């Protein structure tokens, strides 16, 4: 993804690391098709959520601009909204 | 087994699913029409927190695993548990060929 995105994702991840609960988020993702089914059970996998969000994440930050605007779009859509704002500097489009 | 334009509908249609489902009339139509196997029934039930969602989620993304018949057969169970407007969202998606 765009620098800017890649970098926005790293310069907050541990905030979000932090406080995201995985599932929700990944039902929107895999909706959207922006992330797999073996990648959403990698996730689930983690013992514990703050390692399932950072596995989430190491994944996103792999991927395409279009996977930035959805974990975004849902962290909007599931309550999230003072960590989507950090994040609207890193390319938010889509609400 | 299951086609891939059956598992991207599964996929598209996550949240729709998770979010609709109704699982506790369901289990015993899986069972009955032999959709999951006993084991796999209580693993779902046990998903997560067991809560409706979770459980309805462990469904959906174990039912890729369940051949070809597995969504109209998941269809059929939806049908006699009276869930007449997920049925008929998902067989206007299949049948949209």
């Amino acid at each position: 993804m765009d620098a800017k995105a890649r970098n926005c994702l790293l310069q907050h991840r541990e905030a979000l690391e932090k406080d995201i609960k995985t599932s929700y988020i990944m039902d929107h993702m895999i909706s959207d098709g922006f992330l797999t089914i073996s990648e959403e059970e990698k996730v689930r996998n983690e013992p514990t959520q703050q390692q399932r969000a950072a596995m989430l994440i190491k994944m996103i930050l792999k991927k395409d601009n279009d996977s930035y605007v959805s974990f975004y779009n849902a962290l909007l859509h599931e309550g999230y909204k003072d960590l989507a704002a950090l994040l609207h500097d890193g390319i938010p489009v889509v609400s | 087994s299951m086609d891939e334009a059956d598992r991207r509908l599964l996929r598209r249609c996550r949240l729709r699913l998770v979010e609709e489902l109704q699982v506790d009339q369901l289990w015993d139509v899986l069972l009955s029409r032999e959709l999951f196997r006993p084991h796999m029934i209580e693993d779902i039930q046990r998903a997560g927190s067991g809560s409706r969602r979770d459980q309805a989620r462990q469904l959906i993304i174990d039912l890729e695993t369940r051949g070809s018949q597995a969504l109209p057969l998941f269809i059929s169970c939806l049908e006699d548990t009276g869930q007449d407007m997920l049925a008929s969202f998902l067989r206007t998606n299949r049948q949209a060929g």
